[PDB]
């Protein structure tokens, strides 16, 4: 409690200070982290799946802290988009103008922070028109982020498949694996590292409603399902360490953090294995 | 065990002395103990540590040192021949034979490991026992010997807290 | 799921007809747990008289194994091929209950089989009846059993079930207690690290404040 109760406490003094300082005007590579709430993630997924193979989109509410964009809520714009293109001609704008006021009435103090949009079957990336719209929104509403969610890929793969991106300003002059995953404008935007967070009461009711999948965890047995992922993390971490030592002549801190995360997940798997062995193999001789 | 406390007692006896030199019996006992534990470096350093006058005064120190040289060169058959050359004091009469037994076991290891086939004469010289120990190889231990060639064939014979400590160290 | 239909028509018969019905039950494929039938008063009353041999045979088929029908083979009525095969299957089930990797030598000795091929054929035909599920490892001469049906339990070894489940519950309680202790220790370590970090921060800002004179 208390410390984990943070991020939901919204203050206006800090928001005004960071919005008046405008530190992103100097450093274009400012925002690197996107902290999305569980409610926003769930609403985004359900809205994206509701449109089927037609593209749907909406707004976001949230704030900025340092170099991180915090998403606390999601919208649902009344847009009737085609199977590959959403427009938001005239009803979406009035709807999002009215929804902010209606939320102000009930107590939602978060302002608009970006837009989320569905890519039904073509991954998560920013196309030419997505890049143009996001860069316009950044040029006139400086704190902004464009999130793209694939509903069909999420349902097929069984994992949440979405990304957060921010465009570079026009004129930003500064390999082959970034051309099929992204578009031809892949150098006009960058991907923020996306992390998800939940609250104390949300996790309380989630663990309370966790009563059918205990068998799944008692025999989950990682270090075999995530063996390929772990070795991928390791051989990326080796290159990160090489970059850090080249810098040595803070990248080293980030490499150490990644190594700690990978090692901690491995030891978590080993702890699960040890607990299972104690539970099932040390009984009846 | 009691051996640890006995070694502690010898450490206490060596720690303080009237002039840094202790009685010849305790020096001989310490040298014999050093030979027993295969700590030959401290054994030879103790041997040179003894003053020359007291060293030449008594021949028991000479016999203990000759045993030390015999075991230093790893001359196994001669260890038993030299250990039987002299008679030790009564207070160390039963323990020194025990030392012999220890060397016995040592030789056994050196035959069980590092020897696929060993000549019977060399095996008997290493273990010291003339012919009878060979029998103990087959009937009791379980080896398989054959005659007319004298070729002995030896045969080669609380956690969750730790992981929590590891994760706690790594996460902070 | 076939013993009940025999019990329904076995509730009134007694005497030679009852023993014939018992033999038919032991002969009928798919019946491997003769416990409910053994509880009937008609079957239990067979101890007194000349029909005690059939009650002994039923007890052997319910709790005993094939070697038990070695010393007293002649005393009990001669068993047909189907009854002998069923008894061998029950012996395999009993062996699999206590060990999940049964050596071929144990099976050959207990089932009195002189050929490995016929023993493997018997094990295969026992796998077909679905009483046991497993695989045969010829290289290691082993039978690995993943699952086996629960044979009949008499009213003298239920304490074994109670003891095993009590040991399982004790192990679960110990694991939960250890997990709680480790969680407490990890939280204490995290709080100590955070307290030390904040104390160092407070000291450095204090020294920075007094250094600005």
């Amino acid at each position: 409690a208390q410390s984990i109760d943070e991020i939901y406490k919204y203050d206006k003094k800090q928001q005004q200070e960071i919005l008046a300082a405008k530190p992103w005007t100097k450093d274009h590579h400012y925002f690197k982290y996107c902290k999305i709430s569980a409610l926003a993630l769930l609403k985004m997924v359900m809205h994206a799946r509701s449109g089927g193979n037609l593209a749907v989109m909406g707004l976001m509410l949230g704030k900025v802290d340092g170099e991180t964009m915090i998403i606390m809520d999601s919208f649902a714009l009344p847009v009737e988009g085609t199977e590959t293109r959403v427009n938001a001609q005239a009803a979406a704008y009035e709807y999002m103008a009215a929804y902010i006021e209606n939320a102000k009435q009930v107590g939602r103090l978060e302002n608009a922070i970006g837009w989320y949009h569905s890519h039904p079957g073509y991954g998560c990336w920013l196309s030419g028109i997505n890049v143009s719209t996001q860069m316009l929104n950044q040029q006139f509403q400086e704190p902004f982020v464009a999130v793209v969610i694939d509903p069909t890929r999420t349902i097929s793969a069984g994992k949440v498949n979405l990304g957060a991106f921010r465009t570079y300003p026009k004129g930003y002059k500064p390999p082959l694996n970034k051309i099929e995953d992204f578009g031809v404008h892949c150098k006009q935007y960058y991907a923020l590292e996306v992390s998800y967070f939940k609250s104390s009461l949300d996790r309380k009711l989630l663990e309370l409603l966790w009563n059918k999948y205990w068998v799944n965890t008692l025999s989950s047995s990682s270090l075999l399902t995530n063996a390929d992922y772990t070795t991928g993390q390791v051989f990326d971490l080796s290159e990160k360490l090489e970059q850090s030592e080249a810098q040595l002549g803070d990248k080293l801190a980030k490499a150490t953090r990644d190594s700690c995360k990978t090692t901690i997940e491995a030891i978590h798997g080993l702890m699960s294995q040890v607990i299972k062995d104690k539970l099932f193999n040390q009984i009846n001789i | 065990f009691s051996f640890k406390k006995l070694l502690d007692q010898c450490e206490n006896q060596e720690l303080e002395a009237p002039g840094g030199i202790a009685t010849p019996p305790v020096y001989g006992q310490l040298l014999a103990l050093y030979l027993l534990h295969n700590d030959m470096n401290n054994a030879r350093y103790l041997w040179k540590r003894i003053p020359p006058a007291i060293k030449s005064a008594n021949s028991e120190l000479g016999g203990i040192w000759s045993v030390g040289q015999r075991i230093w060169q790893r001359d196994f058959p001669g260890i038993y021949t030299t250990i039987n050359a002299h008679q030790w004091s009564e207070t160390v009469q039963p323990i020194m034979e025990a030392l012999r037994d220890a060397t016995r076991r040592r030789a056994f290891a050196l035959v069980s490991q590092a020897y696929t086939s060993i000549i019977a004469d060399d095996f008997a010289a290493f273990v010291g026992l003339p012919v009878e120990e060979a029998v103990k190889g087959i009937l009791e231990q379980g080896w398989q010997a054959d005659s007319t060639t004298r070729m002995v064939l030896p045969r080669k014979p609380q956690q969750l807290a730790r992981l929590t400590d590891y994760v706690a160290f790594l996460e902070n | 799921n076939l013993l009940e239909q025999f019990i329904l028509l076995a509730k009134g018969t007694s005497g030679s007809a009852l023993t014939a019905l018992i033999s038919q039950v032991l002969e009928a494929p798919g019946v491997y747990v003769f416990g409910e039938l053994l509880e009937l008063a008609n079957v239990q009353e067979l101890a007194e008289g000349a029909n005690a041999a059939y009650l002994q045979l039923l007890n052997l088929f319910a709790y005993g194994t094939y070697p038990d029908y070695i010393a007293n083979k002649e005393s009990l009525p001669e068993l047909s091929t189907a009854q002998q095969n069923k008894l061998k299957h029950l012996t395999i089930v009993s062996l699999a209950s206590r060990m999940k990797c049964i050596p071929y030598s144990v099976l050959l000795k207990d089932l009195e089989m002189r050929n490995l091929r016929e023993l493997e054929d018997l094990i295969i035909e026992a796998v077909y009846t679905d009483i046991i599920q497993g695989k045969l490892d010829q290289r290691n001469q082993l039978l690995e059993v993943d699952f086996c049906i629960g044979r009949d339990i008499r009213k003298k070894d239920i304490n074994n079930i109670v003891k095993t489940l009590h040991e399982w519950c004790d192990g679960c309680e110990a694991v939960l207690l250890g997990i709680e202790q480790q969680v407490l220790r990890a939280n204490q370590y995290k709080e100590n690290h955070n307290r030390t970090q904040q104390q160092v921060e407070a000291e450095v800002t204090n020294i920075k404040k007094t250094l600005k004179a």
